[PDB]
RNA sequence: AAAGGAGGUAUUCAUGUU
RNA sequence: GCUUGAGUCUCGUAGAGGGGGGUAGAAUUCCAGGUGUAGCGGUGAAAUGCGUAGAGAUCUGGAGGAAUACCGGUGGCGAAGGCGGCCCCCUGGACGAAGACUGACGCUCAGGUGCGAAAGCGUGGGGAGCAAACAGGAUUAGAUACCCUGGUAGUCCACGCCGUAAACGAUGUCGACUUGGAGGUUGUGCCCUUGAGGCGUGGCUUCCGGAGCUAACGCGUUAAGUCGACCGCCUGGGGAGUACGGCCGCAAGGUUAAAACUCAAAUGAAUUGACGGGGGCCCGCACAAGCGGUGGAGCAUGUGGUUUAAUUCGAUGCAACGCGA
């Protein structure tokens, strides 16, 4: 906005684990409201990548939001008339957010059956580091390798 | 070949383009590299990105000479200017003299006309 | 604008001490307005204006240095 | 401010006095200018006109540059 | 080169060293 | 007759004032050569152009022309145009101090004479850079331009001609008087220069401002203030600084300078708005960050159009089009 610095809303923990982070990704998967179907997804899902990948579902869910997090963006700004797409650097509260969501919306594009199933196998593929999701934090990466000519703008 | 394990960097940087340029403490070339051989084209070879990466094209380029001191004679108005410096102390050349070099007339020959745009 | 590295004397630093001896000797300055030539009319116009404009200033310093800002 | 030669009284700057003259260049070999050292401008004058002359006689050099 | 901030309407402000 | 206006002399002061002649360094260009290799150049982005016969870059040497960074200053000088490295020769003007001298020798000036930026012209040189014309590449709907790469006259010198400029302070020359302040510059007197200081007295110069004046804007001891001498010029806007004639000019053209006709305004300053591809300050799902749509498909509904005997009428940027209904 212009001049307003509105506090944070109010968030509930998830029930399940505590985990503030699990609550936004359960709120990035819902769509249309209907939250009790988001978080039996989210729920089979991470119970489902806890026995294939390690011992406990949160530490599973963690280490492949980790290796999708994204160091940095690119933004355009606008000051020598033209536009200029520059790299900057993304602040540890948007990471999360990002990472879930490029986790999120890859999940939806797979072709596996059931959600679950998508979900699981994407959270998979961003642990050991060959998913569409960490392809494409690797292509925003590159893209500001290519701008990184701006670095100091 | 002949080690000599001191040059003199003349950069030359123009707005357009940054010309990078190792030479012995005589004045003979040993190794050069540009923008324009670095790959940039146009307002991204004008950026001074363009002209560090240059500069490490040639000091890759001078290595088999092996020169480890280093005089800086920087000339021109060019966007990097500097960077080329940094790109230096990078590879890993001892600075020794920085030097500006800029031929600036004493009312000389008349300039070209002024742009309208 | 010369200059030869002090003994011990980092090169971040250094270069610092180039950039301001090149900011004191004003060679891009000179370079810059040198790049193309300006009338002599031109000239005397932008820099007695200029001038003028730079009094100006000063007067309205230093008589409203005499108000009620509140 | 402190105009150094009013205070001696002196009566004409000599170009063969390099110290001074060292004194009122800068380090590349431009004259320094009279806002900046304080002079008066009719010394001012004078003494541009006397490093103007051991520029001439190689006493003092022209530009911080090759030569 | 641009932006932010400070001082000045800016200068004598021992030299030395640097 | 007189000495107050005017002028002369004595001693100094500052100055890019003028003419002539030398010289210095930086820089650009070119040439020769060494090193060295594939780009250089240029733009908003490109291409023309240049480079393997070796460019651009870098070092050395040489040639040539033009101009003088810093100092540099609402600083100085000159009647105006204008004058800017340093040195010498010739030369003009201004100002200060103290005196001495001449004794109205003064001011202005139609015709006349001279000087008079830049472009231009004639003759002969010179030619680095820049650059009308011109050539090419772009841009664009077009681009006989702005942009880019080249590039001739010219720009420089000598001698002649031209003789106009927003040649402007848009303010003719000279003289007298009328409250102030802050500066700059250049003299000069005195006070203990109590050390860079303090108090005077001149010349030139910038800003602010009082009375007063002015249509207002503003000017304001450098008047556009109060007066005195002489001279030039104006008489509505266009037609028109044009025609004719005269004079000058190698020419380009310059100077002097109308008329018919036509309109009822044309203008100056200032005021309130609106606007600006002017400036600053602030806000709104205005943008940005997100989510979900529309524009693709089928159907509902409204409008346009077309058709019809009639397809009743109205709403039709936003602010009409599931509107009156
Ligand atoms: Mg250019
Ligand atoms: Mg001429
Ligand atoms: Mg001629
Ligand atoms: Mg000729
Ligand atoms: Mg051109
Ligand atoms: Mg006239
Ligand atoms: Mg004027
Ligand atoms: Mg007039
Ligand atoms: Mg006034
Ligand atoms: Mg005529
Ligand atoms: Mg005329
Ligand atoms: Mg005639
Ligand atoms: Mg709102
Ligand atoms: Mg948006
Ligand atoms: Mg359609
Ligand atoms: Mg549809
Ligand atoms: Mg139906
Ligand atoms: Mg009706
Ligand atoms: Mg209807
Ligand atoms: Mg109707
Ligand atoms: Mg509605």
């Amino acid at each position: 906005p212009r001049r307003r610095v509105i506090g944070q809303r109010k968030i509930l923990p998830d029930p399940k684990f505590g985990s503030e982070l699990l609550a936004k990704f359960v709120n990035i998967l819902m769509v249309d409201g209907k939250k009790s179907t988001a978080e039996s997804i989210v729920y089979s899902a991470l119970e489902t990548l806890a026995q294939r990948s390690g011992k406990s579902e949160l530490e599973a869910f963690e280490v492949a939001l980790e290796n999708v997090r994204p160091t940095v963006e690119v933004k355009s700004r606008r000051v020598g008339g033209s536009t200029y797409q520059v790299p900057v650097e993304v602040r540890p509260v948007r990471r999360n957010a990002l990472a879930m969501r490029w986790i999120v919306e890859a999940a939806r594009k797979r072709g596996d059956k059931s959600m679950a199933l998508r979900l699981a196998n994407e959270l998979s593929d961003a642990a050991e580091n060959k998913g569409t999701a960490v392809k494409k934090r690797e292509d925003v990466h590159r893209m500001a390798e290519a701008n990184k000519a701006f670095a100091h703008y | 070949r002949k080690q000599v394990s001191d040059g003199v960097a003349h950069i030359h940087a123009s707005f357009n383009n940054t010309i990078v340029t190792i030479t012995d403490r005589q004045g003979n070339a040993l190794g050069w590299a540009t923008a324009g051989g670095s790959g940039f084209r146009g307002s991204r070879k004008s950026t001074p990105f363009a002209a560090q990466v240059a500069a490490e094209r040639c000091a890759d380029a001078v290595k088999e000479y092996g020169i480890k001191n280093l005089e800086v004679m920087v000339k021109g108005p060019g966007p990097g200017r500097e960077s080329t410096i940094r790109a230096l102390n990078a590879a890993g050349f001892r600075i020794t003299n920085i030097t500006d070099v800029t031929p600036i007339p004493h009312n000389g020959c008349r300039p070209p006309k002024k742009r309208r745009v | 604008p010369v200059i030869k590295v002090r003994e011990n004397e980092p090169f971040d630093v250094a270069l610092r001490r180039f950039k301001r001896s090149c900011e004191k000797a004003g060679v891009l300055a000179e370079v810059r307005r040198r790049e193309f030539y300006e009338k002599p009319t031109t000239e005397r116009k932008r820099a007695k204006a200029s001038a003028v404009k730079r009094h100006a200033k000063k007067l309205a310093r230093e008589n409203a240095r005499r108000t009620r800002l509140y | 401010k402190f105009c150094r030669f009013t205070a001696e009284g002196v009566q004409e700057i000599d170009y063969k006095d390099i110290a001074t003259l060292k004194n009122y260049i800068t380090e590349s070999g431009k004259i320094v200018p009279s806002r900046i050292t304080g002079t008066r401008a009719k010394y001012q004058r004078q003494l541009a006109r006397a490093i103007k002359r051991a520029r001439y006689l190689s006493l003092l050099p022209y530009t911080d540059r090759h030569q």
